């Protein structure tokens, strides 16, 4: 029902800072729960951040101060601020979506 | 009286069998065990069932007077009552109302009050429910504790509950089991009016669980805690025995910001919950989700495949 | 319009709502000697939560975020998350993060930890000192004096469950805890924001009903009593039902189940709070099954029979 | 409202046995508590044992599986039944009852001395 795709990543400097951003279309409406993953060489996916459509947010305790989530009030879009980034900051992120109890829609 | 549920979302809601605070639902196949808590029991018209209470904070203490042996520091307490009365074991109840009902290491405090001058005092202190000498039916339950001489005989003793604990050096999670009833009686013994064990009958549905992580204090403990009807759905049906119509009640779980329907679920008239679907899944719940009562329906109802 | 009710739970079997213990008694005495200004178990008829007031009976008291210290000390800074684990927002209009002890004193508890990784846990004794200048629950940052210098780590989560109070033996005995004072939730220095009101009888010859437990005692010979204006049950039905309010006072009728008999009435008030007809301190015996019982809605300068 | 009378006390030699009576006339269908006090010579009235209407009994440590309390069922009278008796257990025992919920009535008091005489 709901489809996404990621915008924002690349190289840059240690230090540095990158804007992610994650397209969203299709019943946003249904969408209560937006969140980023990243997946590290050699680990599993683990968590970097969430937002609910009331704007409760949590951020893993790697990230805290350096990384901030945000959303549009639609729905058809949430970013992930990224700044001070450090060597353990390498991976694939993949921006996340829960449309159901079950339901869910990755990014590319 | 119309039957309801409580509007209290998940998260506002306590587990029925550890004085924690629940934190998701969560759903399974449950043939491999005996799913049988003798906490969190209770029927939709309020009928109470095993050692359940009212109070979501009087699960897994204890209160009494403490004795041990010179020397060592595994302590025996003498139950009373919740309130400090006597302990009455012809009740019709496997144990002591509250009683823990998992065979595993639960670790807490134990404190005491000296009556005479109000001087108080508290030690770590971790209870067996495995043990032999765990006879909370009888009326007696062993603390192990970090103290051998400093807790005084007559006088008002009580165990507070924090989490459960392991042996490091075995299997990790092996230790405690939720699903192992202990042996209210002592080692011997054989359990009593107990309420019935719990399957998911129709076919394709699987029992709805509300899950908490009990803290654990050392090892790698199997924290999870899983119970059959949330502690403040016990005080609610108990308050308004409202009679069932049915042998199913049909409940719809919404999100009172959209009106979406999120999942559709069995609240069964013994007091547990069933949902159509197959494989172990954790559900994601928007925060102010809450179950909502629809209407009495027929055992051969089918739910829609979700949650 | 829905009608107004109060639970049918016995004093038993009702929480207290400012520490996860049950009910013990009820109590009335004369309330002009302090403020009785409570955070928890505040609550309106109509469903209205005030001050510190949440939901869950379980978590007053508790504490959750991660840990960090000075190499070597004992002390550890708890920065809070929510109760889900989620980001503590301290921008919300209340006066400290829902459930915040709402009385100065020490309360020793167990601090636990698990280790995401591999699910290592670990507990240790812990006390936090409400009224100590470093008690800031609404910046986000409270101190617990542990029993170990190097075992909880960094970026886990942590846990505070409470247990009891303790004292100074060497000092007057019963001089702590305070329970009528609350603490500085943002330090010593600033200033308490968004507070529930305090409480009064305001009707001549009447006394607050408090609802009271014996907190556990941990240490030393400290005040164990703990007074709350409305049962941890009531509030969570006030808040679910959420029956408009009729007048300013809800008349309640104490009853004996075995019996049949009123025992005493008392006012409920719409802002939640409780008076009797009575004066000078007294312990209630009340019958092992009695429950209060909604009746009409009166006034203010309505006149109750002189018991309880 | 209620009024209660003991009787029963007296000498008893040390391990000896007493049974004492309290006899209760009046509204006694309003009793929901009751229950025995003693006061030992240089000390307060202290608690020894109550009952509630339904049967559910307390006993203070000093005289658990020593002293038994017991009612009528209709409330008319309650015993204690002293087994094993010390002359620490000397002094003046009052029968309690609770009526309502700063409503109570109390015994005259009968006399327990618990020593060895003639």
């Amino acid at each position: 029902q709901v489809q996404l795709q990621e915008s924002g990543g690349g190289l840059v400097q240690p230090g540095g800072s990158l804007r992610l951003s994650c397209a969203a279309s299709g019943d946003i409406f249904s969408i209560y729960l937006m969140g980023w993953y990243r997946q590290s060489p050699g680990k599993q996916r683990e968590l970097v951040a969430t937002i609910t459509s009331s704007g409760e947010t949590k951020h893993v305790y790697s990230v805290k101060g350096r990384f901030t989530i945000s959303r549009e009030n639609a729905k058809n879009a949430w970013y992930l601020q990224m700044n001070s980034l450090k060597p353990e900051d390498t991976g694939v992120y993949y921006c996340h979506a829960v449309t159901g109890v079950i339901a869910s829609s990755w990014g590319q | 009286k119309p039957f309801s549920v409580p509007v209290l979302t998940v998260e506002e809601m306590t587990n029925s069998r550890f004085p924690i605070p629940l934190e998701k639902l969560f759903t399974g196949p449950s043939s491999a065990f005996v799913v049988q808590p003798q906490n969190g029991r209770c029927t939709t018209d309020g009928v109470l069932l095993g050692t359940t209470q009212l109070s979501p904070v009087n699960i897994c203490t204890f209160r009494g007077d403490v004795t041990h042996i010179t020397g060592s520091r595994n302590y025996t307490m003498n139950l009373a009552s919740q309130n400090w009365n006597d302990y009455d074991p012809t009740e019709e109840i496997p144990a002591p109302l509250g009683t823990p009902d998992f065979v595993g290491k639960i670790q807490g405090v134990l404190t005491q009050t000296t009556r005479t001058d109000g001087s108080t005092r508290g030690h770590k202190a971790t209870v067996y429910t495995g043990s032999a000498d765990f006879a909370p039916k009888l009326g007696r339950v062993q603390f192990e504790t970090d103290t051998d001489r400093d807790f005084e005989a007559n006088q008002n003793t009580k165990f507070t509950p924090v989490g459960v604990i392991q042996d490091g050096g075995t299997t990790h999670r092996n230790e405690p089991q939720q699903w192992v009833l202990p042996s209210y009686s002592g080692r011997n013994t054989h359990n009593v009016h107990l309420a019935p064990a719990v399957a998911p009958t129709f076919p394709g549905e699987q029992l709805l669980f509300f899950r908490s992580t009990m803290p654990g204090c050392s090892g790698y403990p199997n924290m999870d805690l899983d119970c059959l009807l949330p502690q403040e759905w016990v005080q609610y049906f108990y308050q308004e025995a409202a009679p069932a119509q049915s042998d199913v009640a049909l409940l719809r779980f919404v999100n009172p910001d959209t009106g979406r329907v999120l999942f559709e679920c069995k609240l069964h008239k013994s007091g547990y919950v069933t949902v159509a679907h197959t494989g172990q899944h954790d559900l994601v719940i928007p925060p102010n989700g809450y179950f909502r009562f629809d209407s009495w329906v027929n055992q051969f109802y089918t739910l829609a495949p979700m949650g």
